[PDB]
DNA sequence: ATCCCCTTGGCGGTTAAAACGCGGGGGACAGCGCGTACGTGCGTTTAAGCGGTGCTAGAGCTGTCTACGACCAATTGAGCGGCCTCGGCACCGGGATTCTCCAGGCGGCCAGTG
DNA sequence: CACTGGCCGCCTGGAGAATCCCGGTGCCGAGGCCGCTCAATTGGTCGTAGACAGCTCTAGCACCGCTTAAACGC
């Protein structure tokens, strides 16, 4: 066989079917939206270590991601993430 | 209708007299004043200014062709 | 009399076709030589996935993409629609190499 | 075995199909070499962060994960090929 | 406590002269409006990252840390304070 | 008649005094009063530290005089020594902002 | 140390890639002025700079405590690998529309004349 | 000086052709199914970082008196 080779193909074809039913997806799209996630997370990661360590914190929580957040993420979009995140998260600690 | 323009371009040049020739701006605002629509009679005034200078009733001052700027000639 | 289109107008048609077109735009095999060519004048014997060539291809002409508008920009800011060498110049020097 | 010149197997017309991509209508014979300069140039640089990976993986053949590497650190980050 | 028009504190000859800095030689009329402009709105993404920064800290005074922080993560880094 | 140089030599003079100086050119008052009018029109009742508002004022300084610079780069570009304003709009395209 | 696979090495047919010449035809550009617009020279003013004074906000350090989260063994399950079918699309054949450039008229305008 | 005539430059019209626009076909990647195993989670533990009160002091803020440099203007 392979060593099992890590890819976020099944929950980008979820949110798919989730807000497009009737669409299709490629490999090469997928190809780009794995780049993306990666691209992304790191962007957010770094910035989140940035502020880990400006303000000597040893973690990262969510206030540090999500003044990164308001850092990397513009404008209205920054703010519907932070509505995204607030209501995850508070689904979250509902359990 | 009316008279053609050249004798417009004419008295347009006439009516300065600068020591040094009169370029496209001063003429063009010279007919302005005067009343011509040099918006769509660009190819026209082109035309006259080829006729003026290659007949000869009109010297040139400096530049070359209808470039450049334009004096009367010695009589 | 053959049918002539004016100048512009096929480079306009071009334009627009390319714009639409997805595709890589360069010949595959020159540049798979070009970037072997450059690799043994850094390192002997050196090979290459053929996803890398196309790696490198995809990025080179991206990236000469982003110098290109870059030049109509430049271009446009110099009011002429030929380019010349000095718009692709000031370009890299603005780009911040 | 070496090659001296596949600079110009860049062609051309291909570099006009290229600056036909970024809307560019009216391209002089004096462009054409400095874009393949400038070709040489950045790629040159990609493949010498390329090579300088390759050679600190202990390989001798490059693959596209270094390659998007070194166009992340060049700040020219690829989507498609990533992982 | 409040105030209006600090656009105009940046005065026309204190951007004369900066232009003098950048080797300007003739400065129009229009440049002075709008280059406070974007004076503006370069210091509303610089202070928006730092006074983020400085909420992120539960701090309430802006310090010169985190001026320079949020101009090296614009990758526009500054040195002499503490960077 | 008291003397008087030409329309350009006066801002060459300027020019050369200013490279050969190092002085911050912007006042230091309104700067600080226009830090405070800028944070207090995001956030309310916000101190600067002195040291913050002459740190950006160099901040400042280097990120304006770079962009005249540039434009004085796409002024000789358009044949010209007289910026205007779609030359920093021009470097504020290209820079990518 | 190995293994097995995608690159390396070599081979045959073809037609688009290119490529170079002709020719039309679109283009940069100096330049001659002109419009005008800041550049510079002053005078005026006033507010920034400088110096001095009182207040206190919060920056920052210290102590407390507790809120929070990696680790780890374990259990399990949902996505990774792999195979496999199938219709959206990749490719193919025939028709409108742009589009566009070219053919013939309309009109302005210059040029000759009673 | 008006009247008339002819030619350059636009006005109007119109046909070939590139690309879009109507079907036809076969296929292989795409959607889907199955084994599984590596990883997602759960509970308990340990242990540790940071949130907050206090406080304090110091540097930032609030206020004032001159003075021409700088700002404003022509």
């Amino acid at each position: 066989k392979r060593s099992r080779k890590e890819s976020y193909s099944v929950y980008v074809y979820k949110v798919l079917k989730q807000v497009h039913p009737d669409t299709g997806i490629s490999s090469k799209a997928m190809g780009i939206m794995n780049s993306f996630v990666n691209d992304i997370f790191e962007r957010i990661a770094g910035e989140a270590s940035r502020l880990a360590h400006y303000n000597k914190r040893s973690t990262i929580t969510s206030r540090e991601i999500q003044t990164a957040v308001r850092l990397l993420l513009p404008g209205e979009l920054a703010k519907h993430a932070v509505s995204e995140g607030t209501k995850a998260v508070t689904k979250y600690t509902s359990a | 209708s009316g008279p053609p323009v050249s004798e417009l371009i004419t008295k347009a040049v006439a009516a300065s007299k600068e020591r040094s020739g009169v370029s496209l701006a001063a003429l063009k605002k010279a007919l302005a004043a005067a009343g011509y629509d040099v918006e769509k009679n660009n190819s026209r005034i082109k035309l006259g200014l080829k006729s003026l200078v290659s007949k000869g009733t009109l010297v040139q001052t400096k530049g070359t062709g209808a470039s450049g700027s334009f004096k009367l000639n010695k009589k | 009399k053959p049918h002539r289109y004016r100048p512009g107008t096929v480079a306009l048609r071009e334009i627009r076709r390319y714009q639409k077109s997805t595709e890589l735009l360069i010949r595959k095999l020159p540049f798979q030589r070009l970037v072997r060519e450059i690799a043994q004048d850094f390192k002997t014997d050196l090979r290459f996935q053929s996803s890398a060539v196309m790696a490198l291809q995809e990025a080179s002409e991206a990236y000469l993409v982003g110098l290109f508008e870059d030049t109509n920009l430049a271009a446009i800011h110099a009011k002429r629609v030929t380019i010349m060498p000095k718009d692709i110049q000031l370009a890299r020097r603005i780009r911040g190499e | 075995k070496v090659l001296r010149d596949n600079i110009q197997g860049i062609t051309k017309p291909a570099i006009r199909r290229l600056a036909r991509r970024g809307g560019v209508k009216r391209i002089s014979g004096l462009i054409y070499e400095e874009t393949r300069g400038v070709l040489k140039v950045f790629l040159e640089n990609v493949i010498r962060d390329a090579v300088t990976y390759t050679e600190h993986a202990k390989r001798k053949t490059v693959t596209a994960m270094d390659v998007v590497y070194a166009l992340k650190r060049q700040g020219r980050t690829l989507y498609g090929f990533g992982g």
